[PDB]
């Protein structure tokens, strides 16, 4: 759909209104995932500078190798 | 000739108190092993349910009912 609001719960953006802030896309599990992982959360966070990261909740043994921070 | 029955009598006898050897710890354990199979194949089904997020309702059993309860 849009940045401000999607056509899934389960997904969510942080749109930057200015310069000095980061921007934010977050996804929580559910539906057809585990249950082990059925609420935890998965983001890119992207730096005012333009720098991308990816972080999650989950434990460390599900984190795959890019995501392992 | 008497002897000769007394002593038939006496193998009769000998025969009858065969003692058996409690049969009862074989069929038990191999019933219980049975059980260990049937509810065992049950398990791949439960973890792709569960690793599926689904619920109780709409996990589907393939069970077939078993003339053990168990």
């Amino acid at each position: 759909s849009t940045a401000a609001v999607t056509g899934q719960t389960g997904l969510t953006i942080t749109y930057p209104a200015s310069a000095t802030e980061s921007a934010a896309i977050q996804g929580t599990f559910g539906n057809s995932a585990a249950i082990k992982i059925k609420n935890q959360t998965l983001t890119w966070t992207r730096t005012p500078e333009g720098a991308w990261s990816c972080a999650t909740t989950v434990e460390a043994k599900f984190k795959p190798a890019g995501c392992a921070s | 000739t008497l002897i000769e029955l007394m002593i038939v009598v006496a193998i009769i006898g000998i025969l009858a108190a065969i003692a058996i050897p409690q049969y009862q710890n074989y069929i038990a354990k191999s019933q219980v092993s049975r059980v260990m199979s049937e509810t065992g194949s049950l398990k791949t089904v439960i973890e792709t349910c569960i690793l599926d997020g689904k619920t109780a309702a709409n996990c589907e059993l393939g069970w077939t009912n078993s003339n053990l309860l168990g």
